[PDB]
């Protein structure tokens, strides 16, 4: 599974900024250091739903003109390779499987069974909410639903669960071959302000905070580790100065790949010699 | 222990029931006195342990001691486990943890001979909202009750 | 993506816990275990003829920051003095951040040595050695 | 009422003095409601002299 | 709780550069060493309360003039992470707290207790000034007040106690996620004038000093480290040049996010099972 | 080109198996072996006439990074208490990733002691030193 | 390695039992005989020509650790004044742990010597000495 | 590892007694006894058809720190020269700690051997010890 | 054990059991280093402890002792 | 830890003095007595009825580092040849050495036993064993 940081830190921080940026709260907690003056500028510009400035993220070198009131920009960095295993072996994997997908799903009655549906099969089940499965419940996964003893547990019906689970790709089996790379990724944000570019810093530092309790990089991108650069002139050459803070961030993931096996053995030929 | 069997200081009783007789109560759920004489000494037996109820089935519901062992076996567990995690200050709580607990303090048991054997297996636990549902199953201790004798005499 | 069939432990996925309480700072922790194996020898062979358990010893260490509140020796957890005889067994709990599934749990532990560095140009840090009875890793999935 | 008032004592085992079937009723319903409450006991009843089987 | 280490700077900087500057004798304690000279026309300059020349302090490239005769110059520098924790995790909290508060408070007679009175309430209480409470006193806060046993300290009934305490936000508990961070901070003297950028610098030096006792980097900005360049000219360009020698400040400080938690546990639910 | 005739093994040769599963993530392996020579000295001689073998011991250690499935414990391999005492013996292979011939196989392996490391700034690791009965290297071309 | 499989009886295998009930906290137990063998000797030459035996000597040691309930005074297992003499034989029995099969059987013991030791850090032990009449392996097979 | 919840009285738990004092800086105590058993032999057959008890020997030793007061021969529980004849018999009792419960008493003590030593950096180091007429264990229950 | 395999005996079983002969062997060829005629039991030794292996040691008194069919 | 406070006798604390003068370079020093006591029995019980003392046994041990001067046989302390029929009996004090009170003296001390040492690279070791008559511990109280 080839790791692209970039489009990971993008879909992430999209939807997560402008989460955060939607209430005036959060952002009061964040600023809390911060003076009343800068803060409450800030909050005027860009905080609040009917907020009428809005920031803005995107890759560098776009050919289009890219606002400079406040923006967060991105660049790649550099990469570096640092653990390896035995014959570059990672894991090995009966069934072919995707991505770890976690769904809502509410309890449903089956004649002799409580089960959940999902959207799609399952390979692997994880974990069910605020559940330990007995013996007697028989927890059993019959491609896109999973099901349990429904006379013992009937009164939990309509139980309002969630599930953490496994894609199902192919019945087949194969060796994960690759290794560990260890990838730098730059990220800086963009004012003519320089209050709002240090404001803009500190919400970039609660965001990458917040993201640590993310399946995806709990599960493949650890060990994160952050370093900030000093705040410099971006531009001279305009009307105005352009002030930014580049940061940059650490990630840890396993490039590798699937390779697949077609030996199955069913059956067995024991004879005897003679001379 | 049980109190079946042991001896009583008694110094006399009213009745002296037979073989026959002891044997209608105790599968009537009777609990009675058997009398018994030594070479020079007697005793005043407790023949069994045997609760109004009748039903062999479930030794938990006849036997006192049986049931008794489960009573405090429960109790004791669950007000510490009210402590714990009720009474106690608990900023966080997984069903998990929970079942590590339990077995953690049977395993505790079973180093003090109270209980002899478990399934390790068979616990559940359930978490909704405020409430947790627990279940578990242990073995209940078995006592020795029957000994059938016979004979035989041989010449040389 | 992310896929689970690779993944591993690290330091940003796990979580130290005693009594429920998350212990705050803590930096490391080191668990050994000893069966004592040892080989059988006939006169007749150099060989060993096979190996038996005898032994099971077990620690458990934990590094950790001192905080000004809920040092280890504020929670009650270690001792300084007599005061230790009063402290009954704990269980020490490795349990992960994802699902709060455990991964490892320590039965029994009883605390074997305290350590505490008070040094000028590095935060204060203390270390302590626990033995426990068993170890269990029950209550997977 | 006299029942009543050894409950939230700890007291696992229970006798009464008296051979009445009444009380041994009581005593019964009593016993039912601690151990569902969360207390377990136990009652040892046993009436008159040389009773018939 | 993010933390802006020039916002700190400067409000530390401005009131106690202010108090150092106001008299003679502080001043004359600072700069034994010196020369007469130098020392005493710094004195007449900038020392005492009617003083016609006066200091500034702000931070970088302001867009107005900025007096160059004697000002302290800010600029944010680098930074990087050092230390981690398991999971991330700080500390755990089960009342919500903000900054640690010191206020003195006379003490007030009420009719079971002696009690000291308070701005805002008391999450939790550090110390009180030369008082170790015992049983026999039973010490209680109830919200903004603290109290305890009016009879056997009766002598004491208008004690001048002051007090530290932390404040009251919520009744919510959560837990505390984040890390360590050690940041550097540039700090320069500017002046036209050498000697007076030597003596602006050993004030600089010493209010450095006095700030280790204050609370708040006592709390948060542990592990002060200094380093000191070269005097150099700042700038040639002008009819006559700019000397300044930079000083780097450390600290490390944890920035950290309050996870709050919604799940708690009141009833329990121990039922056996059949079969 | 690629003249078999120089050629060395690396870790990128080498695979590590067990019950024909390989053991994912595995970081290192190191083999000891002690054949307890000792001398025979005469009274008219300093120098040993003669040496002999006398006692076999054997043991292997393996580094791996804990994956957050089929980890040793998962895998019924190793043991945290008296589970150990119903496991049996193992043979561990080391086979060539090129041939998927055997370059040497350790027979009647039993577990001598477990370690395992939490760290905060580093990814999770644990090691199993074992002992074994025999060794061999056959089954070649 | 396995609990079955070990051919040798290592010491967690073997339990010790008295008058149906396990002994807690044991750590050692020693059995020794004499069968009062003797040589014959004659004027015709100095090898012996035969040997046989004059007279059966049987003493076996046991060691434990006083706790604090169930020891050899507390359950009149061992006496200490003149109660002795109303003490009867006592049988011991060590058993196989798994299945509480028999090993060997012990009859009619009758204590000898009895020891006690106090120490300032160590753990209080208690050491007693049996004589019996008979010892018996019987109803393995 | 809790002082109470421990099932083995470790050398702390336990205090020894005399007249109604404690016996300060006390490092050892060891109780022997012997019954005087013997087996009864015949012409029938070499087994022992019986045994029995003949003779009750009891002695106890005691080591001490020669503290600079409340020695032995200070306080006259124990003597040198000939006003051994003036002193009575001792009563020794050994104590749980916890409840003050008496664990074993001796009975009708005389002094049989008294030894001391002095050396040039080790701690002055008295024994002595008691043969007695009786030993009881009772008022435990 | 000896004790099951009747080589030695605990109780009055003793007086059924006669003489026993030992050899001691070169492993490469079987062939004799050393014998022990007439061995009869003297003293029988057994001990148990909590982490030891399991010891039985045993004792025996011979009438002769030879070391023939080496040549 | 202080001199003063210190409850024990540090072999530091004591000094060992003959006739008015220290011993010098004295290592080690040992008293031992016997009261020759024994037990009454009788044919009514096996147990011992009473005890009683019949002989008075005592000796005390010395050894020293032999200085060039001052030595036993240079001081008359002891004898070699026939002279020792021409010494008297001597009497030991072992002394407190910070205010020179008595602890404990031997009286009547005569010789039985003198041994003397020479190694390579050792000190000269000078031993010597006393009988004495009487030994008491007055004048402190």
């Amino acid at each position: 599974a080839i790791t692209s940081v970039d489009s990971y830190l993008l879909s992430e921080i999209k939807p997560r900024l402008n989460t955060v940026l939607e209430n005036c709260y959060i952002i009061d907690e964040v600023l809390k250091d911060f003076d009343y003056q800068t803060r409450e500028s800030f909050k005027e510009a860009f905080c609040g739903k009917n907020a009428q400035h809005e920031v803005t993220v995107g890759f560098n070198f776009p050919k289009f003109k890219n606002n400079y009131e406040a923006h967060y920009l991105i660049q790649l960095g550099q990469g570096q390779e640092t653990k390896n295993s035995l014959g570059s072996i990672q894991s090995s994997y009966f069934e072919a499987t995707g991505d770890t997908l976690v769904e809502s799903s509410t309890a449903i009655r089956e004649d002799d069974k409580l089960v959940f549906t999902v959207s799609k099969p399952i390979g692997e089940l994880i974990k069910v909410e605020d559940i330990e499965f007995a013996k007697y419940d028989n927890l059993q996964v019959e491609g896109n639903k999973v099901s349990f003893k429904y006379q013992t547990n009937e009164d939990y019906e309509n139980y309002n669960a969630n599930i953490i689970f496994t894609e199902k790709k192919n019945d087949s089996k194969g060796l994960v071959k690759g290794f560990t790379v260890e990838e730098q990724v730059t990220v800086v944000g963009l004012s003519f302000n320089v209050d709002v570019a240090r404001c803009l810093d500190a919400v970039l530092k609660m965001i990458l905070i917040s993201m640590r309790d993310s399946i995806e990089e709990q599960q493949t991108f650890q060990l994160q580790n952050l370093s900030f650069g000093d705040i410099a002139p971006i531009i001279e050459d305009g009307d105005s100065m352009i002030f930014g803070r580049p940061t940059i961030i650490k990630y840890t993931s396993s490039l590798d790949l699937d390779y697949t096996i077609t030996q199955d053995i069913n059956k067995l030929t024991f004879k005897e010699r003679k001379d | 222990e049980s109190i079946t069997f042991k001896p009583l200081r008694v110094s006399s009783l009213d009745q002296i029931y037979e073989s026959i007789d002891l044997d209608e109560l105790n599968e009537n759920g009777i609990i009675s006195i058997e009398f018994v004489r030594n070479r020079t000494n007697t005793f005043f037996r407790i023949v069994d342990d045997v609760t109004t109820f009748n039903d062999k089935s479930d030794p938990v519901k006849a036997e006192m001691a049986v049931g008794e062992a489960n009573d405090f076996l429960v109790s004791e567990l669950k007000v510490q486990l009210e402590d714990q995690f009720i009474g106690t200050r608990t900023i966080n709580t997984s069903a998990s943890i929970i079942k590590d607990f339990i077995q953690s303090y049977l395993g505790r048991k079973k180093r003090d001979n109270e209980i002899q054997d478990f399934p390790a297996e068979d616990v559940q636990v359930i978490v909704e909202g405020n409430e947790a549902r627990i279940s578990m199953t242990v073995y209940p201790i078995r006592s020795f009750k029957k000994i059938s004798v016979s004979l035989v005499y041989k010449q040389q | 993506a992310s896929e689970a069939k690779q993944t591993v432990h690290t330091g940003n996925t796990v979580l130290l816990m005693i009594k429920g309480k998350p212990v705050g700072r803590a930096q490391s922790a080191s668990g050994q275990r000893e069966y004592g194996t040892t080989g059988v020898y006939e006169i007749g062979s150099i060989m060993p003829q096979e190996h038996v358990y005898l032994r099971y010893e077990g620690t458990i260490t934990v590094e950790r920051l001192r905080m000004k509140k809920e040092n280890f020796a504020d929670l009650g957890y270690a001792s300084l003095g007599e005061e230790i005889l009063k402290k009954d067994i704990i269980d020490i709990l490795v349990v992960d951040n994802l699902t709060k599934q455990v991964i490892i749990s320590y039965h029994g532990c009883s605390a074997n040595n305290y350590n505490e560095t008070w040094q000028t140009n590095e935060i204060v840090t203390e270390e302590i050695e626990f033995s426990y009875l068993t170890a269990s890793d029950k209550a997977r999935t | 009422d006299k029942l009543d008032k050894f409950a939230h004592e700890g007291g696992y085992y229970i006798v009464p003095l008296s051979s009445k079937q009444s009380v041994h009723a009581e005593v019964a319903s009593f016993v039912k409601e601690r151990s569902d409450a969360g207390e377990p006991m136990r009652a040892i009843v046993g009436g008159g002299f040389n009773e018939s089987k």
